[PDB]
């Protein structure tokens, strides 16, 4: 939702009225691995998942 | 459903149609109020529902004094013309009797801004049919003050866009193309203002505005007139195309520029080409060619423009042209990058008559320095061009150093090295380095 | 909601592409008509020079 | 709300269709946003 809102804000900033919406494609492939981390945990998580 | 129909985007025109369609009590209530005729009421009854009764409807609209009722009737007529279920009948009812078209046009171009816009759109749609062009009626509509005032009001973006689209559609037929340019000064400055302002509706306004200019650019005489009388907008069109986002606008701008610079147009081979060089068009065209335009037609137009610019640059590489420019003042910058440079034949010719051209250039520079008007921007540009040419000549012919020293050119260059004009200062420093580095060694 | 919005946006994009294609076709038609008028008059003169 | 990470969060594979004109601007704003990993599309085409 945030990504779509940012894209819409960009489209408003630009002069093009052509939509550029996006939709989810649920494949069977393995999704990537995402870890939000604060500065108190970034080094810890990096050393752990090395 | 008719030969052709308008295809306005109607960002606010559709809202205007809905508002007009919102109020419909005037179709029959006016007759009860002794305003509209009973036959007029019967005709408007059909209009209320979503071949021959058009003429009495037009007569009732003309005779009616209630502006709202006239606006509703005109909106209904416009919808019938636009609607596929009645477009063919609407086209036929005027095609088979073109006499009433003039009366209908006279009925239009009046009332409120929305009402006037709707009536004008209806009139344009009627007059844009394959038959019954009615050039005189088109000229009268162009001379109408209401439409011109609506078009000039750049503040109302929706109204300006609607007026521009109507004018562009009315210029599709070449029969009315010449009459359109008859009042070019009335609208084109506003049209060029729209492009200047740019540099959904806003993008759409530019596309038709560029189309309107391009459409009128078919006639070579009109092309030359537009290039001359409005050279500022013609020059700024290159920058607009460079900064444009949509590919259609850039393609239209490139096509307009090419048509203006086409060899068919009179004085285009020289005056227009030089004006392009006066606008730094060569690097812009090179960058545009570097850019990967999606449209194949746009790519072909860019290639043609690049070829034309290359031919103009080659023609500008004439030593005779450089001599002629040096004969007068206000030297141009396109020759001196080749003739006093890659075109060593020009330098060899300048060598003749004991550095005659070098002596003339040194005399011009000394006169400019002694004039005391170096602070002038034009004088600064002339001095910079002269310094660049002198530096180019000195490297080729070391013998000219003695001529410069005898004429005081070395002292003048040294003094100019301290000039506050940084652009001129760089050229002066380069010339001094060339003279001291090579000849004085 | 999102799949319906995605379908609506896809339809809008298709309509925009169709409108852009129609505008390009109209511009091409106008340019072709102008070029035909320019060349045919020149071609007519070239072919009728012998007759003249 | 919050989207903290024990091990990961449910992430989605999303396809993008964009117009040619605004493609570079969309790429720039996405890069300065920096949130999506593009999988392989034209890796067959060599450098």
């Amino acid at each position: 939702a945030t990504l779509q809102a940012r894209l819409g804000e960009m489209i408003a900033r630009l002069g093009i009225d052509v939509p550029s919406i996006i939709q989810v494609l649920d494949t069977n492939h393995t999704p990537p691995t995402f870890h939000r981390t604060n500065k108190f945990t970034a080094g810890f998580q990096s050393i752990c998942d090395c | 459903m008719g030969a052709t129909k308008i295809l306005m985007d109607s960002t606010h025109f559709n809202e205007i149609r809905s508002i007009i369609r919102s109020r419909s009590v005037a179709w029959d209530a006016l007759a009860r109020s002794e305003e509209l005729s009973e036959i007029d009421a019967s005709t408007a009854k059909a209009l209320e529902s979503i071949g021959k009764t058009l003429i009495p409807l037009i007569h009732l609209l003309s005779t009616s004094d209630n502006e709202d009722c006239k606006k509703s009737v005109q909106n209904l007529i416009a919808e019938l013309l636009s609607s596929d279920k009645y477009g063919d009948d609407t086209v036929k009812f005027f095609q088979e009797d073109p006499k009433q078209l003039e009366q209908l046009f006279d009925v239009s171009l009046k009332g409120d801004f929305q009402t006037v816009l709707i009536s004008g759109f209806n009139v344009v749609s009627l007059l844009v049919q394959n038959g019954l062009h009615n050039v005189k009626l088109v000229e009268k509509l162009l001379k109408n003050n209401n439409l011109i005032n609506i078009l000039q009001n750049i503040e109302q973006m929706d109204t300006c866009y609607v007026c521009i689209r109507l004018l562009q559609e009315l210029a599709v037929i070449p029969e009315y193309r010449d009459v359109i340019w008859l009042h070019e000064k009335k609208f084109m400055p506003t049209l060029f203002k729209i492009l200047q302002r740019a540099t959904h509706l806003g993008i759409q306004l530019q596309y038709h505005s560029l189309l309107l200019i391009w459409l009128l650019t078919f006639n070579p005489v009109f092309a030359n007139e537009l290039v001359q009388k409005y050279l500022s907008d013609f020059l700024d069109l290159l920058k607009l195309v460079k900064i444009t986002i949509k590919e259609k606008v850039s393609r239209l701008c490139i096509s307009i520029i090419l048509q203006c610079c086409s060899t068919r147009v009179k004085q285009h081979k020289k005056v227009i080409k030089q004006l392009l060089l006066l606008g730094n068009a060569l690097p812009t065209v090179q960058s545009l060619s570097e850019r990967k335009y999606s449209d194949e037609e746009l790519r072909q137009d860019i290639s043609n423009l690049k070829e034309i610019l290359e031919n103009e640059y080659q023609e500008l590489t004439s030593f005779d042209e450089y001599v002629a420019e040096l004969d007068s003042k206000l030297l141009c910058w396109s020759p001196p990058h080749v003739d006093n440079g890659f075109w060593s034949d020009n330098i060899d010719e300048f060598k003749k008559d004991n550095y005659k051209i070098f002596r003339q250039l040194i005399e011009l520079l000394q006169a400019k320095v002694r004039n005391g008007d170096v602070n002038a921007k034009q004088e600064k540009i002339i001095i910079q061009v002269a310094l660049n040419d002198i530096t180019h000549v000195v490297e080729l012919l070391p013998e000219s150093i003695d001529v410069l020293d005898k004429t005081g050119g070395k002292a003048d260059i040294m003094e100019l090295l301290n000039h506050s004009d940084s652009r001129v200062k760089y050229e002066a420093l380069k010339a001094t380095q060339a003279i001291i580095g090579y000849t004085f060694k | 909601l999102t799949p319906n919005q995605v379908n609506d946006e896809l339809n809008k994009m298709q309509a925009f592409i169709r409108k852009e294609a129609e505008e390009k076709a109209k511009e091409i038609q106008l340019k072709a008509d102008q070029e035909y008028e320019i060349e045919k008059t020149n071609i007519v003169r070239n072919e009728t020079n012998n007759i003249d | 709300k919050e989207e903290a990470i024990f091990r990961s969060a449910e992430m989605a594979l999303v396809q993008f269709y964009i117009p040619q004109e605004i493609s570079r601007d969309s790429a720039y704003t996405l890069g300065q946003l920096g949130l999506v990993q593009f999988r392989d599309l034209n890796s067959k085409v060599r450098a």
